[PDB]
């Protein structure tokens, strides 16, 4: 409203099981940030999803304890390591590749990855590019259809 | 930028082709830096249809008001001369709110006479 | 009319500044065993305040910058604590003393 | 191996979707793998002469590569 | 060559635009400018863009939208109404400063059927339907 902005981390929890203590513990605890409303009010949205969902959690820090947060579903490296196959990107991308994945796994994430609170105006087709960009970034082969 | 004033009252015709002082003005003094250096400050804007020039004129923290010729100058030579009158209203205040009198006056003769280089000594 | 002014700021503990004769003298204590005085030359005047801060007013731009840069070169800031006479609006940058 | 997407639907009711026939998908879909016009075909051709999409990918690549080559010979 | 982007993307949006207007677009995040972007261009049919003062008029020129040019200072966002449908265009804004609280980026100056109306004049067009 009118706080000046003290931090804004971003930090990573399995959906439902937020335990404030291994990921939410020197996280919160080196900017003076409260454990227990954050909790309540995080398990309190990712209880529809199944558990151990390795959701992402951006936390706007303030000067006044408050917190303002935003979630957002996991990211499109884990979409595509679970979709494809093995969970060990490559060691040299671009010269060793890892798995391959046609476009149609694409379109699905890339319906998934519209759903986030600020993509409402992204097109697919964008969103299908830059999937095809972090695909790219991790060895992973893109084909038209494997059979 | 607001550290001296508590008034910014800026009023311009909005189709006249004089208003880019003004509307540079309100972009310099309506900045996330800006109100967070004088939350106490208030920016009025006064849009209008008559042909009045655009006027700046701000006043300061002690009472003092300074208008402007917005058609004419530049909103960067304003915000000079704003931080200039500013920083003059600050060194007469602690002047007089430590008992030595304002202005602080020396007769205008000294300039001729000559003046040795400064040496400290014990 | 002096228009040119220029606040210099003593840092340090013990250290103090003081003005004597209508402005026209500056006592300064610097941790030493004696005062320092600096004789204010002609159109420029001192003036000391409640916060351990300096004041050089007078008509002559050069001569009161002049006398401000004299009473900084008294005792000049020092990196590792900040103590000394600086400028208002300097900045010093510190370094760890280990 | 090539029915379903493994892991893309997280919510508890639902479950994992399956990859539907080629009429429930867009056109552009198989048009993602196309090679779209790099840098060095686009710097040889008239700029006049261009078309809009053409000339939006040619000046994001020409500031893309401007500002990579600042880093570049500004780096150390 | 970025002035060309600027002429081809404004002879775009003049195809069939029957208003422009601008947006003073100072302090505006950047999440709040994609979405009011993207809320006049869904809710309604109006391109936002963002370019030199100097550019848009010069494709401006000699043109139906030609006297304009007293209002092209400051830090502007043209609305490009490439619709009918004026008083949605105008009251999907209105809806977005209520909605949102920015009351410090205001509607400045607009051009309908070569017209200069004052933000005091084109407000009885919102008003006013269809």
């Amino acid at each position: 409203t009118r706080r000046a902005v003290a931090g804004t981390i971003k930090l990573t929890v399995l959906a439902g099981k937020a335990s404030p203590g291994p990921p939410v513990s020197p996280a919160l605890g080196p900017y003076r940030l409260n454990m227990m409303a954050f909790c309540k009010d995080f398990n309190a949205r990712t209880q529809k999803y199944k558990p151990d969902t390795p959701m992402a959690v951006k936390i706007t820090a303030y000067m006044d304890h408050s917190f303002e947060f935003t979630f957002k579903s996991p990211s499109v490296s884990w979409y595509i390591k679970k979709a494809a196959g093995v969970d060990k990107g490559s060691t040299r991308p671009g010269h060793l590749t890892v798995t391959t994945l046609s476009v149609r796994h694409v379109y699905e994430i890339a319906k998934v990855k519209q759903t986030d609170p600020f993509c409402q105006y992204m097109p697919l087709e964008s969103i299908c590019k830059s999937i095809i960009g972090t695909a790219n970034s991790m060895g992973i082969k893109i084909v038209q259809d494997l059979e | 930028m607001l550290k001296f004033l508590s008034k910014v009252k800026i009023e311009f015709n909005t189709l006249d082709p004089r208003l880019a002082s003004c509307v540079e003005f309100l972009a310099q003094c309506n900045a996330r830096k800006a109100k967070e250096s004088n939350p106490n400050c208030q920016v009025l804007v006064k849009r209008r249809t008559d042909d009045q020039p655009p006027q700046i004129s701000v006043t300061f923290v002690n009472g003092v008001e300074e208008a402007f010729d917005a058609a004419a100058t530049s909103a960067q030579s304003i915000r000079k001369m704003i931080l200039d009158k500013g920083q003059y209203l600050e060194t007469e205040q602690m002047f007089r709110e430590a008992g030595e009198q304002w202005p602080v006056i020396i007769p205008e003769e000294e300039i001729h006479q000559e003046a040795p280089g400064v040496k400290p000594r014990k | 009319e002096a228009k040119f002014f220029r606040f210099l700021k003593i840092v340090g503990v013990g250290y103090k500044a003081r003005a004597e004769e209508a402005g026209r003298f500056l006592y300064l204590k610097l941790g030493y065993s004696h005062e320092v005085e600096l004789a204010v030359p002609p159109a420029v005047r001192v003036f000391c305040f409640k916060n351990n801060v300096v004041c050089c007013t007078g008509i002559d731009k050069d001569r009161v910058h002049q006398f401000a840069a004299t009473v900084r070169s008294c005792k000049p800031p020092e990196v590792y604590k900040g103590k000394g006479i600086m400028y208002v609006d300097e900045v010093v940058k510190k370094k760890v003393g280990k | 191996k090539s029915t379903t997407v493994v892991g893309a639907n997280t919510l508890k009711d639902r479950s994992d979707p399956k990859i539907l026939p080629d009429s429930d998908y867009p056109d552009w879909l198989w048009r993602l793998l196309q090679i779209r016009p790099a840098l060095s075909e686009l710097r040889r051709k008239n700029v006049e002469t261009l078309p809009y999409d053409d000339l939006k990918r040619f000046v994001k690549l020409d500031t893309r590569a401007k500002i990579k080559e600042n880093n570049s010979i500004k780096a150390k | 060559r970025r002035a060309l982007l600027v002429a081809g993307k404004t002879k775009i949006n003049l195809q069939n635009c029957h208003f422009i207007t601008g947006i003073n677009y100072n302090g505006l995040t950047v999440k709040q400018l994609q979405e009011l972007r993207g809320i006049l261009r869904e809710n309604s049919n109006t391109k936002l863009l963002v370019a030199k003062n100097t550019l848009v008029f010069k494709a401006l020129e000699g043109t139906k939208w030609e006297s304009l040019k007293p209002c092209m200072k400051g830090m502007n966002a043209w609305i490009f109404v490439q619709t009918e449908d004026i008083p949605a265009a105008l009251k999907t804004f209105v809806s977005f400063q209520k909605e949102k609280k920015l009351f410090d980026n205001n509607l400045g100056g607009a051009v309908f059927e070569k017209k200069l109306y004052g933000p005091q004049d084109y407000k009885v067009i919102e008003t006013m339907p269809s």
